[PDB]
């Protein structure tokens, strides 16, 4: 079976060829498409699109199934990257899952995939339907699929969301390889073979595409850059959100080129290749997840803890639709995604579970009420496989981590008296912008801060952010204490008094919670708008 | 009163 040399190009053709493009078409070679100037129909249509897609379909629907994304922009290795026939390169199963996606976008995922992926690797394309509402996903969809030959539309009838819908894909997948793409993406030349020739090479790798951005207002598709830019990996935050953060110096030492795999500490999830025995062996996924949310971080830790690796091939490009809002119904709410999280805590975290559970409180009550379920097919599965703990992972994995305290000297929220609102960090914040007051929610998250052995206020989710005094509003800024060497400095170090006024060392002031942003003033023991308790959830 | 970071269920971009 396993052949010298390099497959050809001729070896590697497309399962369908593109037809060269009208390079005026709109959002051709993957260029801005600008929906302006509509008649009053049109802006009727767009916000229809908007509203069901959380994406402006009025575009999508006007731009090509078929068209190119330009020149290949990619680095001079990944072009030039030629393929070992020796491990062969494994066949794949494409797994797109959708619930009411675009007919336009679900099958520009399919046409993109068909005139990319080269026919030897593509065995079939798996549509499964999560109980999609929209009539032309039922019998058009499975009509037009025929003419494909490898498509197939598998479908779940009750909603049951994203995780069942993929071990429904797998469980008919027959490739020796599982390819899972969302039903909103485009394939960039040559993004197969780098996913499927690295997992030929390590079959415990769990291989992801360098994830492009597709504009979900113009559809501009974000090409790669040829000279070896700032990549993303994966990371999470510590209330168990998917994050992207810069490479570590170590890791772009290590990579003397771009064929080289990117260690990732977590992968997005929706776009990647793992062998099909290893995703069974490695415990597919927690089958009591539902919906959305917690799955890819829960498969992040398991594959690192349980032996495997979690790779970014950024030969590999893969164009996604990012939304700022979900157009998903919750059938049972959006409490789902917060069991699932406590699900992978409760396996995979061990102490440091606890860390979560403080800065979400709705994640504390599930724990304390044991509404989670059971997962000890979980438990059985770490044990089995002697996976590694969440100290090693922290440790080999992902050093570079804050990790808070598992024990703080107090958490909680910061209640005013005057006005019975609590400190909020705000809809948006890192570093500079000022504060805000809002309702008291008891939802840990925006209102969650910590009180430190050095006087320092902590919101301490993401970074290890302080409370820094200064004349007009208080910000949230890095920490200058972070151990040893360093110390804390005055405008970050607050007493709560007897008189419950939060009084900075260094401007010897006090915060008010009085106007839009929680400013410094004279200390006023009788101000009701400088009181401020220091509740627990 | 937002529940989650804004607009929670998304994947971030880059
Ligand atoms: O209940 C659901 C929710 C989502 N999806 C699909 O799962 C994939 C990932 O969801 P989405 O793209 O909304 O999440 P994001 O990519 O923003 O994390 C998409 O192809 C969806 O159509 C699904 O089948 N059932
Ligand atoms: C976790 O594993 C590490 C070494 O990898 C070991 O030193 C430590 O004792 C273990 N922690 C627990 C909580 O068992
Ligand atoms: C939701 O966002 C608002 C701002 O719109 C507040 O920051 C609030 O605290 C947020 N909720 C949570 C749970 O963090
Ligand atoms: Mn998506």
């Amino acid at each position: 079976h396993c052949l010298p040399g390099h497959y050809t190009p001729v070896e590697l053709k497309p399962f369908l060829d593109r037809p060269l493009q009208d390079p005026n078409a709109p959002g051709a070679s993957g260029k801005a498409f600008k929906t302006i100037n509509l008649n009053s129909e049109e802006q009727k249509e767009k916000q229809a699109g908007e509203e069901k897609h959380c994406f402006n379909a009025f575009a999508s629907d006007r731009i090509s199934l078929h068209r190119d994304l330009g020149p290949d922009t990619r680095p001079p290795e990944c072009i030039e990257q030629k393929f070992k026939r020796c491990p062969p390169l494994p066949t794949t199963s494409i797994i797109i899952v959708f619930h009411n996606e675009a007919w336009s976008t679900l099958l520009r995922t399919v046409h993109s995939v068909m005139y990319t992926s080269p026919a030897i690797l593509l065995k079939e394309i798996i549509l499964v339907d999560d109980a999609s509402v929209d009539e032309y996903l039922h019998d058009k969809l499975d009509e037009y699929v025929k003419q494909f030959q490898i498509v197939k539309v598998v479908r779940q009838k009750e909603r049951k969301g994203l995780i069942t819908a993929r071990l429904l894909g797998a469980s008919v997948a027959t490739g020796e390889t599982l390819t899972f793409l969302d039903a909103h993406c485009e394939c960039f030349y040559g993004w197969l073979e780098p996913l499927l020739a690295r997992i030929a090479e390590n079959p415990v790798a769990v291989v992801s595409p360098d994830i492009a951005s597709i504009d979900l207002n113009t559809f501009e598709f974000s090409k790669p850059s040829p000279y070896g830019h700032s990549h993303n990996r994966g990371n999470f935050d510590w209330s168990l959100s998917f994050g992207w953060e810069s490479l570590p110096k170590h890791e772009n030492k290590r990579r003397k080129d771009e064929t080289y795999p990117i260690r990732t500490p977590t992968f997005a999830g929706g776009l990647f290749s793992i062998s099909k025995d290893y995703f069974e062996y490695i415990g597919s996924y927690d089958e009591e997840m539902e919906i959305w949310g917690g799955e890819n971080i829960e498969m992040s830790f398991r594959v690192w803890q349980c032996g495997g690796q979690l790779e970014i091939m950024p030969c590999s490009v893969v164009g996604h639709v990012f939304r700022s809002k979900s157009p998903h119904t919750f059938p049972k709410g959006t409490q789902v995604i917060t069991r699932n999280q406590v699900r992978l805590a409760e396996v995979w975290m061990d102490e440091y579970k606890e860390i979560f559970y403080r800065r979400n409180t709705e994640a504390a009550k599930i724990v304390k009420q044991k509404t989670f379920g059971d997962i000890s097919k979980r438990i059985d599965l770490r044990q089995r496989l002697q996976c590694k703990n969440f100290t090693w992972y922290l440790s080999n994995v992902y050093p570079e981590a804050y990790v808070p305290d598992l024990n703080p000297l107090f958490s909680g929220y910061l209640k005013n008296i005057g006005n019975r609102m609590c400190l909020d960090v705000g809809e948006n914040n890192h570093g500079g912008k000022p504060l805000i007051m809002y309702s008291c929610h008891g939802l840990g998250g925006n209102q969650y801060f910590e009180y430190s052995a050095h006087h320092e206020i902590r919101h301490n989710i993401q970074k290890e952010l302080c409370l820094h005094a200064s004349k007009g509003p208080v910000q949230l800024r890095e920490c200058t204490y972070k151990g040893q060497k360093t110390f804390a400095v005055g405008e970050e170090q607050w007493l709560h008094q007897k008189d419950q006024t939060l009084y900075n060392e260094a401007l010897h002031m006090c915060l008010t919670g009085n106007g839009e942003h929680p400013s410094l003033a004279s200390c006023n023991p009788s101000d009701p708008f400088q009181k401020w308790i220091f509740g627990q959830n | 009163a937002t529940g989650a970071g804004a607009g929670a269920g998304t994947t971030p971009g880059p």
